[PDB]
RNA sequence: AUAGGGUGAAGCCAGAGGAAACUCUGGUGGAGGCUCGAAAAUGGAAUUAGACUGAAGGUCGGCGCCCUGGAGUUAUCUUUUCUUGUUUAUCCCGCUUCGGCCCCAAGGUGAACAGCCUCUAAUGUAGAUAAGGGAAGUCGGGGGAAUCUGACUGUUAACGAGAUUCCCACUGUCCCUAUCUACUCGGGGAACUGGCUUGUCGGCUCUUCCUAUCAUACCAUUCGGUAAGCGUUGGAUUGUUCACCCACUAAUAGGGAACGUGAGCUGAAUUGAACUUAGGAACAGUUCAUUCGGAUAAUUGGUUUUUGCGGCUGUCUGAUCAGGCAUUGCCGCGAAGCUACCAUCCGAAUCUAUAUAUUGUAAGCUGAGAUUAAGCCU
């Protein structure tokens, strides 16, 4: 049975989290040249 | 060839 | 309850159910 | 196409400027056309039965004929041209009489004409039919127009079958007879 | 399609083809050797002596002329004739016959050839099933040229078109040479199957063989040794088209065998998959025994007669039928561990209340 | 002087060329 | 000019009906029907099937001695 | 004996108890038995 | 005998006629020249019946009241018995259960398994001396000598003096 | 026979 | 050329690029087919082959001096069903084909399997080095 | 609000090697930048009982604090169906609401959060099928190998859901289209001929016309005359070009429609063979291909909303029986109809309509049972 907390949040927040975490992907590597990225 | 008119 | 259920089915059996 | 045929539009009428077509069968006949490599040989091939008098609701052997009738209609259809097609009047010329009933010299079988239950759209032959070559223009039912006038002309046709098998389907008797002696004996019929 | 002019292709005017018009270079096809070359050390400089077979109109000639030292002996042939080029020996012949070979005899007074640098190709358009393979052969016939003509340690490049006949080339070309490796320059435009390989470190063996460099069996088939498992399971599965030809002694192209046979056979699978029927003797013991079985009946013998139309239900009834008829037919060592196993408990225990003792600061 | 204009592709001996590949009255 | 018999159902054959297969080892099937046709080519045993005539033949359906 | 076999022939399923109806005008019950796409061959 | 003849501008006689049996055609130059038969509707009789009479299966049942049926994969009756009055050479792979039918011999003239096509005696040129009767060719170099001539010997047009001398 | 066309 | 008499219509199911069995003991596999000899001519329409037609191949698989150079070749098996005037459709196993020369003469001594009836009757050679015939 | 699935970090416990360190094997623990969803050319001056919506109509982790034992059906069967310290962690199995880190929400199936069910004539688009061939179409179409190329180790290294080329397999992309289901033609337009000129970019392919004729006709092949009736192809764009390469064919002739003109792509018959003439021809007699056109469905192949028969998967009618749904749910065959160069029939060269058969042995014996005209016969 699907938790009450999984079902809000497969229906309000999972599609912005995926392009979010889709955006992050495309930035880290895009960045991966580009010398001069030091921590 | 021979056709139908010769 | 199954008495209940026993002369229901012998009515249905000789057709009084209704 | 044929700019001669040009007026593709509905005929007048469906007698063409007499027989009803009744329908298609096989046969195979003996040939014997000298320099020919088929010749002393068997060949099978399609005729068409024209009933002359039929069922509807409303010459000699060794011959070649010309039927003149109104080519089956199919409506309006989209030379890169949309308009009318069939329901124009052809005339098609040499077709060889075959047959002037279903017995042949060598087929010893007493048959009609006619094929296992009927002819589809068409009932039984009991009446004269023209047994032609080849296929005439129009549909079954039709009425066609039979009119008069190489070596083709003058070769005698000796048949040896026709096909009588039932075209309601993949028939493969040639009479009821022969039907119940192959199956046997059914259920019902006892 | 079209009936176009190659000229009026959307490739085949390129940049290449200007630039070896600007240069003066006959042809695009020189710069792949350019290029080539610019990727083993330049080895033309290194050479000195320089063949280049059926080099119409020279463009790998002059770039040999460019690169190689002055006074060096490129010499080209060809089949069809050539415009003469300064410091080259052009001639025309058929390198397929003795006469070329007469002929480089000839011009080949003493000095053997430091490369071979082939780029052969036939009249393109028979329809690339005899164009790759003559295309093979010509390659096959430039190295029997060349392994005459090279020094040890020599460089032979020729064009070979991808086919299955190559990796047969590429294998030939091992054995007579040290390194062997396949390349594609960028002026080798990416739609062609034309691929340059390049051999360095010639061999060049006293006594070679010479059936290693005769056609007639360096592009020899290869068998096939397929399972022939979905023959009894997938019969209805329309087996793939079979468009490879029928075996060598086969005739009739039909098979039989007796069913002891098949009984004694210790792979089933494959038998069952090849012959067409079992044959039945009436006469054997064997099958007099066997007869008299509850198997044998129900429509059995008929399934044999014919293994060709059967299904894997009548397969699997066969197997089991076969299966039938082959059936018919110590303490001081465990004190020891006790021991080292309390001491080491003992020290880690004790090393663990150290450590708890100073883990309160 | 001699191996500049043989690295240009002309062929001289001491100095009378033989044959060059380029005019050598516009070679630098 | 002779009526042949169907490989699969052992219906009469007349000329023109049916298709004809000749398989690699010069054996003729010939069938009546579309229908044999395709129980052929899907490896089904006529035995088993019970409207062919091998399986009235093998169950003493119709007399075969 | 109706038959709606040859009569509700070539329509399509979706319309088919409906029409029905339409070649007939506890029967609409016996026409709806089995929905849209089915309706018994022969009524009485 | 030196007898020279065509069937339709074709050489070889062996295909259309066996002794005699005579290909049906568009014309009677052939037959004069030698029983009007077909074998499965087709003029090629020599290659396809075998006799000192053994015709395939393909042969139709009118076919055979106009002239044994034999029931046997290699339908070529003509290119797989090499027969006279006494001796028949036959293909090394035909079934036993015709050879019964057919002294019968296993062989091969010189790894040819057609012997009724290349031996006719006379074998074809390339016939080695152990396994040979004189090896010539026939029709102007044809090493199918079988099939090329009949033995009278009938043979095509094109037959070369020498090679006549020879049959 | 095809006449031509006169100008 | 060289074909005995005429010739009538069979079902074509062999257009240029197919691949048939090579039939003959001629060290020869599968023959590759270019050309067709006599096809007519259509707009966008293949060239396609049927039994007993003489066409042009290439030998993809088999000994390296056959597959020299194209060759004639016939066919003698089907597999596309095609029309018997004795009153049968009827069609083989798989597409074969005899290497041969212009004149009509196999380079073979032998052809292995069935051999179509029409094409062992236009062409005697074939006739005689056919084993079975239908 | 910060959810869920998988993976399983420190730390801890039990074993083996080793002087330790440490490394192994098992469990536990539940963390993260871990992952997944000459000059031409048109002629010329969803309604009528049925159906649908289907409960998503400071922080974190684990342990401790809905199912089951009156009404409905009953041909047969069913006591049934609905409702009232020993801590898991090292320290001292569901739904709703002690230690590291810094707005409410039912049940059954789903060997997958998912998804499924329930209680309170023609045209166009999409989809499927199709004999033989298998990319022959077009600029260019499930596995294997090798090259080019991008961040970059210790053997032709490896790697990238990068690109290119060959091998095998498959395919309606094509030859060449045909059938079924659901919804549902604009063709066309809007620095001046002063009678010039000739013999010394598949860019327009339902077409029409010109002759300055390549072939066929008449006077082995060369030249010329009448002649436009008729016909003037299939592949490669893969290496090299100054522009072509390879075959079939009777031949694969040259041009105008302003540089033939823009919804798209860079750049009415025709012809060829075969027998005989005739052993390197022909007229006479005779038999057939190719192309084109007209028509037709006997057969062969294809197609199925007869949703005709039979089967299987999932689910629901309490269970068999008989049925519904899952856009023939997935399959096998297939009638009628339509249809195929994939089927058949016919054809001096000049002047009826249209906007018995099929499947396969029924429920409880049996080629049984079911369906058979709506465009079958009777
Ligand atoms: N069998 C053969 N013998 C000799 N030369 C051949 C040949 N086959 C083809 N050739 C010639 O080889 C040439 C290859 S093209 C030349 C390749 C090279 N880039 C150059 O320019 O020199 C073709 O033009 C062809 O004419």
């Amino acid at each position: 049975k699907v938790s009450k907390s999984t079902k809000k949040f497969q229906s309000k927040h999972l599609k912005h989290t995926l392009d979010q975490r889709r955006k992050e992907k495309i930035q880290k590597k895009r960045i991966q040249g580009r010398r001069g990225n030091k921590t | 060839a021979k056709s139908l008119r010769a | 309850k199954y008495l209940k259920y026993l002369t229901k089915k012998y009515l249905k059996k000789n057709q009084l159910r209704d | 196409g044929h700019l001669g045929f040009l007026p593709r539009k509905r005929a007048a009428s469906i007698r063409a400027r007499l027989g009803y077509k009744a329908g298609m069968t096989t046969i195979v006949r003996d040939l014997d056309r000298p320099g020919s490599k088929f010749h002393k040989r068997e060949v099978v091939e399609a005729v068409t039965v024209v009933d002359t008098p039929t069922p509807l609701a409303q010459f000699e052997q060794n011959e070649m004929i010309d039927a003149i009738a109104v080519t089956k209609g199919h409506g309006f259809e989209g030379v890169a041209r949309a308009g009318q097609r069939g329901y124009h009047s052809r005339t098609s010329i040499n077709h060889k009489i075959y047959r002037v009933n279903g017995a042949t010299s060598f087929d010893r079988t007493k048959k009609t004409i006619t094929p296992m239950g009927g002819f589809v759209h068409y009932g039984e032959i009991k009446n004269d039919f023209i047994m032609v070559k080849g296929c005439i223009p129009g549909n079954r039912k039709r009425i066609v127009t039979l009119r008069k006038s190489s070596r083709k002309a003058l070769e005698e046709v000796s048949l040896k079958w026709i096909d009588t098998a039932s075209k309601f389907g993949k028939g493969r008797f040639q009479t009821p007879a022969e039907k119940h002696a192959f199956m046997g004996t059914l259920k019902k019929d006892l | 399609m079209g009936k176009t002019q190659k000229k009026n292709s959307k490739g085949r005017l390129d940049r290449y083809y200007y630039l070896a018009k600007e240069k003066g270079y006959r042809a695009r096809s020189s710069f792949k050797i350019i290029q080539i070359n610019e990727k083993y050390g330049h080895f033309l400089e290194k050479s000195k002596v320089v063949i280049d077979l059926c080099a119409a109109p020279g463009s790998w000639c002059q770039v040999a002329s460019k690169l190689c030292p002055v006074n060096s002996l490129i010499i080209g042939v060809d089949i069809v004739p050539m415009k003469p080029m300064p410091n080259v020996i052009t001639f025309q012949s058929d390198i397929t016959t003795e006469d070329c070979r007469s002929k480089l005899r000839g011009y080949m007074k003493t000095w053997k050839a430091d490369t071979v640098l082939h780029d052969g190709a036939p009249n393109v358009g028979l329809g690339w099933v005899q164009d790759a393979f003559t295309q093979s052969q010509l390659t096959l016939q430039a190295l029997k040229l060349a392994v005459e003509n090279l020094v040890v340690n020599g460089t032979f490049v020729t064009k070979i078109f991808r086919s299955k006949d190559y990796n047969k080339l590429i294998w030939v070309f091992q054995q007579l040479f040290e390194k062997v490796e396949a390349t594609k320059p960028p002026a080798s435009r990416n739609v062609s199957a034309e691929i340059f390989v390049v051999c360095k470190g010639f061999k060049a063996p006293k006594r070679l063989d010479p059936r290693l460099l005769d056609p007639k069996e360096v592009f020899e088939e290869l068998p096939d040794g397929q399972q022939n498992m979905e023959s009894k399971i997938y019969n209805p599965e329309k087996k793939v088209r079979k468009r490879q030809g029928y075996e060598e002694g086969d005739n009739l192209l039909y098979h039989e065998t007796s069913i002891l046979d098949f009984v004694r056979t210790e792979d089933p699978i494959s038998m069952l998959g090849e012959m067409n029927k079992f044959t039945i003797d009436e006469n054997d013991h064997e099958w007099k025994i066997l007869k008299k079985l509850k198997q044998t009946t129900d429509e059995f013998r008929s399934c044999i007669e014919d293994l060709k139309v059967l299904g894997k239900k009548d397969f699997k009834m066969i197997l089991r039928w076969r299966k039938i008829a082959r059936e018919i037919l110590g303490l001081q060592e465990k004190q020891r561990l006790n021991v080292k196993r309390e001491r080491r408990r003992k020290n880690e225990m004790k090393q663990k209340e150290l450590q708890r003792m100073q883990m309160n600061m | 002087l001699a191996q500049t204009l043989v690295n240009r592709g002309v062929n001289l001996q001491p100095l009378q060329i033989f044959d060059s590949q380029v005019p050598i009255g516009a070679t630098p | 000019m002779r009526i042949y018999q169907c490989h699969f159902c052992s219906s009469p054959c007349y000329p023109g009906h049916g298709i004809m297969f000749v398989r690699n080892d010069a054996k003729e099937f010939r069938f009546c029907r579309s229908k044999c046709h395709k129980a052929f080519k899907q490896r089904r045993n006529p035995r088993k099937l019970k409207w062919t005539k091998a399986f009235r033949k093998a169950a003493g359906k119709e007399l075969a001695v | 004996t109706i038959n709606l076999h040859k009569r509700l022939h070539g329509v399509s399923f979706k319309k088919r108890a409906p029409r029905a109806v339409k070649e007939i005008k506890e029967l609409n019950q016996a026409i709806w038995k089995r929905g849209v796409k089915g309706v018994e061959y022969r009524l009485r | 005998m030196a007898t020279r003849t065509q069937f339709e501008n074709s050489n070889e006689i062996g295909v259309f006629s066996k002794l005699c049996l005579v290909a049906v055609g568009g014309s009677e130059n052939f037959y004069s020249a030698f029983v009007h038969t077909t074998i499965a509707g087709t003029r090629i009789i020599g290659r396809m019946t075998a006799g000192n009479l053994l015709v395939p299966t393909q042969t139709t049942d009118q076919e055979l009241q106009h002239l044994q049926r034999v029931e046997e994969r290699l339908s070529a009756l003509g290119n797989v018995i090499c027969c006279n009055d006494y001796v028949a050479l036959v293909h090394p792979d035909i079934d036993r259960e015709t050879e019964e039918l057919i002294e019968v011999f296993r062989q091969t003239i010189s790894g040819n398994i057609l012997v009724g096509s290349y031996c006719s005696g006379l074998v074809h040129p390339q016939t080695s001396v152990q396994d040979q009767l004189v090896a010539g060719t026939v029709n102007r170099g044809s090493s199918v000598v079988g099939a090329g001539m009949v033995v009278l010997a009938v043979t095509g047009l094109d037959t070369t003096a020498p090679e006549l001398s020879v049959i | 026979m095809r006449v031509r066309k006169r100008q | 050329n060289g074909a005995q008499g005429t010739k009538f219509r069979i079902s074509l199911g062999l257009p240029v690029g197919a691949i048939m069995n090579c039939a003959d003991n001629s060290g020869a596999r599968n023959l590759y087919i270019i050309a067709v000899k006599g096809s007519g001519s259509r707009l966008n329409r293949l060239p396609a082959a049927s039994l007993g037609d003489m066409v042009m191949a290439t030998v993809k698989k088999g000994k390296p001096e056959l597959r020299k150079k194209v060759m004639p070749a016939i066919v003698v098996r089907q597999a596309k069903s095609w029309r018997r005037r004795d009153g049968v459709f009827l069609y083989f196993e798989d597409n074969a084909g005899v290497i041969a020369n212009p004149k009509g003469e196999m380079k073979g001594s032998a052809i292995t399997g069935p051999v179509g009836k029409e094409c062992a009757d236009l062409w005697p050679r074939v006739a005689s080095n056919s084993g079975v015939v239908v």
